[PDB]
């Protein structure tokens, strides 16, 4: 890796992809979700940003090459905090519902969600000096985030194998999702190790996009 | 830890959120027994009622008598409520219980007035709670009256004190005849 | 530790043993001398410490100042910094008093 | 060349939001973990709610109402937003319609979905609950009337604190230039906030502002973090006075002016002429956001 | 097009709220924590139902009543005969059924739910107070005529405290239907608001208005710290009010009107203030805040 | 309808009464405390009974007598609490809250609905010092007779207090049936006003009033400061002063009528100059209640 | 503080003053003595008890006394300290508060 | 209040004038040698002190006896006897508290 930058943050949710009528959330956020922030922070804009009925139609031929490796240093709880967000019906959408139709969300129906707590993230990127250059410049140029990338070393996370059962290990976790027809991401599981020690190279993961 | 709980039998659904609090900072966050509020707060609204019924099975003999300096300021405590609440009950009429137990016809009699001489003072502990005024309390649990380089834990904590003397003094509410 | 928890306890100490030993004209060698003058002298302390108990919960608050009964119990550079931190904030040294007595009144 | 965002706080006053998810006979507000206490909150939902429910009250022109219906819960009286002006103020335009207006076929506007302007945090309250409760009389509205009556009346019991609100605001960018009318309209709207919870009519809590403090140049936001303070204090004043002192050649406080309300009442002629002769006039919040809308129409 | 809201206190006496929620041996009054010390409560739904009372007592058209001769209390009037025509003070009534007077649609199109005119808020006091205060005494029983036969024969306590305390209020501003002698008598009312307590057997307190500020601007609260501890008689924001109208104009004293006590502490700057404009300060309170009522209605 | 409340206050003297009921060893006296001070003293209910005696000496009929003969206090009564063949003591039909039911509400159509028509409160000391003993004591018989008392002696003592104290009421009512020689009968008892804390054949302490007070008699409630003249000083002068002043020209003046002792010793040229009605100065109290009671009774 | 300890220092002031009157000013004979020590503090004890007990006699002539009685016996001095000589007037509590604490203070008694 | 400096101030020019009068050479002398201000403090001590006796003896002639004294002395009485009406109508507020306990007792 070329060098790291380290950020905190007091409220973050991450929902499941398609989790159901009642919300949940992951301890740590999805790669795809970093992927995309730093992207965005750096002052990319999206390559594809088509419109339709849904969006998100990436391929992956003109797109950066990069490799991502994910930490945490705090252990943070969670709560639910909601008790109502309409939705979209499926069935008759009888009577006004119809007769309305003026971009319709109609029809509100009470749900509840989490939140977490507090957030601490530790892990940068290793990528070519151009890339980190921008990204720079996006962030200085023409909550709070900066780079002590040698000090303040904490845990770290990495797939597992079928051995050395981990501990609060995530459940779930995504790569590289599009939200059309697909296979989605392959590996799901993900493991934590605590060791005040740089992460191996089994942290690191080249990502696709 | 969780095998222990099934032993004990009928109990409580007060001392039953033990099961709470089971959850390098909560590793040993169960020791510490912090469930004074919630299961307060609960208790409060209906079963303020209800506790003189059944006394739920003796509250699991009040969480089997706590299981049995900081355990020294645990255990003086449970002396000194005890200590109150007879002397108390002695000076109040000088009947003894040594004497009670003895002959038949008086058992119940005596025990009407532990239940109104312990409820009192249970409920004037149950409210009018801060981090000043508790501690004046303390009077009428040392009225009819080392050993004393501990208010540096006293006048710090104020949240732990205040729940061993709660639950302690529930100890010596009446055991049920049956 | 020279702090207010000891000096408390040791005045509380010596201010009801020093006024039996005027009153009543007592030593704690007799007391274990036989066990009849060890009863009454207990009995005697139990008189002496209860009235202060009654009493000192009598003049509550403010109205207590920092003078008490006997003139404050008839309490040497170490004085004069404790003497003004009791000055202000006077609430916390009464109650704690009320310890020191409680632990002077005779067991059983 | 940014959107300047600072942070509110309120006076102190009994708490009025109830926060449903009712158990047995009580009414309850959630609570956070922030250190292992207690602390009461508010979504932003409801203070976006409120903002607009204000823009349509100064008589901004809209096209969305939210009526007391007798059956359910509903908004209505909304036309196709086809122009970003006369529609929504620049903010919170969305549409998911899956077959509309030709899509910009006719409609020749753009999607106007996934756009926001000054997204806004959530509320956080100062002081840690303390385990209260109110007892309340609730008897049966009758026994003889026709309407009904529930069949007995019961006992219920709610709880109430006092406790101060702190909120950042989070705006951002240089795109909301097309109509600084709007945006000076906005702010003063944001000045005049009042009743912004939904909880109840009586024991009624309002947001004044007090003492907003919070200011940066076209850099992305740091140092302070809007959060992590105490109660009843300075927050406002020890945070960024230490930090200044500490960033006086660090960061400028010639843009970044004064913060606190007590320090306009003593200190100020020493803190101003350590600090810098800037624009940190200090003495209502109408007149300091007047100054803020007249630096930044320039901007 | 004008809105209004004013704190008002009043003179010091013993307490007269009293409900014995605790237990038949010892009667306690709700108590609330504030900086770490406690405070007595007065709530809101007294002072509604004895606006209701004085309502009534004024000769007005009501809508309510109660009976007093039913084993659990309940309300007759409310229910029974009206169909929620026309309130009190325009509160119509709610309440959700199957259905209520045929659906309240086809007989009297009228919403379910209601209009909630008023804006009241909970009362606090201004000292707290300390544990038990007085001793009471009970009898045997009647004896020969065994007719009521408690045997009780107990020594129970009562809890007593003397202080003085205050409450705010507000009013909506643009309602005007049928107003001009309905929200008059309502202020009339409230300018006594005698018969307010949780009992009436030996407190009898008075709830006679001592000193009020009852003005601003034409626009929504600028909530100028409503709850004010009048430093036991004083003001806390005189110096936030003598610039009556300046270069700077930093604070509004053109819409202000101050009650009696508060200009019976007769100073030198209350001969500067009565040059600056909006002074309105008039020693009879009463007089004083009919003449508000005739301002904001009349004028 | 003509409404009227009055203040009064005793002569100053040595006083104590039998308060605490709680231990043996020493007497407690003080109750409740002022502004961090403890000077109030006395029960509101006492007099009650104390009026309830004077009563039955003035040939009113005995309808609760207490009765001495058990070891614990028991009150007697007639047949049942009828409010119209007799005065009820007062019209003081209670509470009657039994299981047992069949009251006479089905068979002489009486709801046990109470006639209050009366307002007191506790009275209030003026002195603070409340440390003071007297050191009496008690003997051992040991007479060889057939009784023995404690057959022991004791040292014990009892506190005392040389106070004068005030006393407001209010009465608040109206004429009906067989009231008018009723209420006469209440006004003339309440002049002496003897036999207060039961017996004390040890300390001898009166009730008869000086500088007796009433306010407002014809008008409706708007009377304040009940508590006002205190420190053997006189309040109500400058009261008059600023409520309903004197002359009708800033402030109409209203009906007062004042008692004996401010105006036993007070500047003549005051008289002269408080004549703009005149209103009602006496020089012994008992002389102006049976004018009042003529007057606001109407007969 | 800076007049706590001026009360502490009329305090010594006025016990040497009064064993001045009654023997001898310096206090070396009474040095490794059984007896000579004995009388020392037996007549020092004797002293301040009966000094300290007509002070808290009068418990409730507060302001006067500490006028009239209570400051006259025991000698002051003043130096400079003239605008804190005024409480006096009108605190004539605490400042008796003090005395006695500075009296009970000076009792050598095991 | 003011009166309390007045009394106060007066008090060492009436002493400064008492030791002008009955000792010689006033303060010059005092650097030659201590031994003689020995004399001059301990005269100085016993001429107050004996006034100790009679200042305190009894109201009304302790009145009498300091009117004739104060008279002599001071040289700025004259200021003093024309303001706040003699003393505030001569005797008030027992002579200060007693000429404000002779000047702290000596000071």
């Amino acid at each position: 890796v070329t060098r790291y930058l380290r950020l905190k943050a007091p409220f973050a949710a991450f929902r499941p992809f398609q989790s159901g009528s009642f919300r949940s959330t992951t301890p740590v956020p999805s790669f795809s979700a970093v992927y995309g922030l730093l992207l965005n922070l750096a002052g990319i804009e999206q390559r594809q940003e088509v419109e339709g009925k849904v969006t998100l139609i990436k391929p992956k031929a003109e797109l950066p090459k990069l490799a991502i490796a994910i930490g945490q240093v705090k252990p943070s709880s969670t709560s639910l905090i909601n008790q109502q967000l309409h939705n979209y019906p499926v069935g008759n959408s009888g009577k006004e519902f119809a007769s309305r139709t003026f971009g319709s969300k109609y029809w509100i129906a009470p749900v509840r969600r989490e939140v977490l707590v507090n957030l601490d993230l530790i892990i940068g990127l290793q990528s070519p000096v151009e890339f980190w250059q921008k990204l720079d410049q996006g962030l200085k140029g023409e909550d709070e985030i900066y780079p002590i990338e040698k000090p303040d070393l904490a845990s770290w996370y990495c797939p597992l194998e079928p051995d050395t059962r981990p501990n609060q290990g995530a459940c779930r976790l995504t790569l590289w999702i599009d939200r059309e027809n697909n296979t989605q991401t392959t590996i799901k599981v993900f493991s934590p190790s605590d060791f005040r020690l740089e992460p191996p190279a089994k942290a690191w993961q080249q990502l696709p996009g | 830890d969780y095998n222990a709980i099934k032993n004990s039998y009928y109990c409580p659904w007060f001392r039953r959120q033990l099961l709470l609090n089971l959850v390098l900072a909560s590793q040993s966050w169960l020791k510490r027994h912090p469930w004074y509020g919630f299961g307060d707060l609960l208790s409060r609204i209906p079963q303020r009622w209800l506790k003189e019924n059944n006394s739920y099975f003796s509250h699991d003999a009040r969480q089997l008598f706590t299981q049995k300096k900081t355990r020294e300021y645990a255990e003086i405590v449970y002396k000194i409520a005890q200590g109150f609440v007879l002397s108390k009950l002695s000076s109040k009429h000088d009947l003894q219980w040594s004497k009670c137990k003895g002959n038949p016809k008086l058992e119940r009699e005596y025990n009407d007035k532990k239940e109104k001489v312990v409820n009192e003072a249970f409920l004037a502990i149950r409210s009018r709670t801060e981090k000043q005024a508790f501690i004046d309390y303390f009077v009428s649990t040392l009225y009819p009256h080392e050993f004393v380089d501990f208010a540096q834990k006293l006048f710090q904590d104020t949240d732990e004190i205040r729940s061993l003397t709660l639950l302690a003094l529930s100890s010596q509410y009446p055991i049920k005849r049956q | 530790t020279r702090e207010y928890a000891e000096i408390v306890y040791k005045i509380a100490q010596g201010f009801v043993l020093s006024k039996l030993s005027s009153k009543h004209d007592l030593q704690w060698s007799k007391c274990k001398g036989n066990p009849k003058l060890e009863r009454e002298y207990n009995d005697k302390k139990e008189k002496v410490v209860n009235e202060a108990f009654l009493a000192i919960r009598s003049r509550t608050e403010k109205q207590a100042f920092i003078d008490y009964f006997v003139s404050t119990l008839y309490p040497q550079d170490e004085f004069v910094d404790f003497a003004q931190k009791l000055f202000q904030d006077t609430d916390e040294i009464r109650s704690l008093t009320l310890l020191a007595l409680s632990s002077q009144y005779p067991i059983k | 060349n940014l959107n300047l965002f600072a942070t509110i706080l309120t006076y102190p006053a009994p708490a009025s939001n109830y926060r449903g998810e009712s158990e047995e006979n009580r009414s309850v507000i959630q609570k956070i973990l922030k250190d292992g206490q207690k602390y009461a909150i508010i979504s932003p939902e409801s203070m976006r709610n409120a903002l607009r429910e204000m823009l349509i009250e100064l008589g901004q022109p809209n096209n969305r109402t939210r009526l007391h219906s007798e059956d359910q819960l509903a908004v209505e009286f909304k036309e196709y937003p086809n122009p970003d002006k006369f529609a929504d103020d620049f903010l919170f335009g969305y549409m998911v319609a899956q077959t509309n207006d030709a899509k910009e076929m006719k409609k020749l506007n753009r999607p106007a979905k996934r756009d926001s302007i000054f997204r806004c945090n959530m509320a956080v309250a100062v002081n840690p609950y303390k385990y209260d409760t109110v007892f309340y009389q609730s008897p049966l509205n009758a026994g003889d009337s026709a309407w009904k009556n529930s069949t007995s009346s019961a006992l219920l019991h709610r709880e109430v604190t006092h406790t101060a609100f702190q909120y950042p605001f989070a705006l951002a960018g240089k795109d909301c230039a097309a109509k600084p009318e709007w945006v000076k309209a906005l702010l003063q709207a944001i000045a005049e906030l009042n009743g912004v919870a939904g909880g109840h009519a009586r024991a009624y809590y309002e947001f004044a502002p007090r003492s907003v403090v919070a200011r940066l140049t076209p850099k992305l936001v740091a140092g302070y973090q809007t959060y992590g303070f105490d109660a009843e204090g300075n927050w406002l004043e020890l945070s960024r006075l230490t930090a200044t002192d500490s960033d006086n050649l660090d960061l400028p406080a010639n843009e970044f002016w004064l913060g606190g309300e007590l320090v306009r009442k003593m200190d100020q002629e020493q803190k101003a002429q350590l600090e810098a002769m800037g624009a940190h006039l200090y003495a209502n919040p109408e007149k300091l956001f007047a100054d803020l809308a007249d630096s930044f129409l320039g901007v």
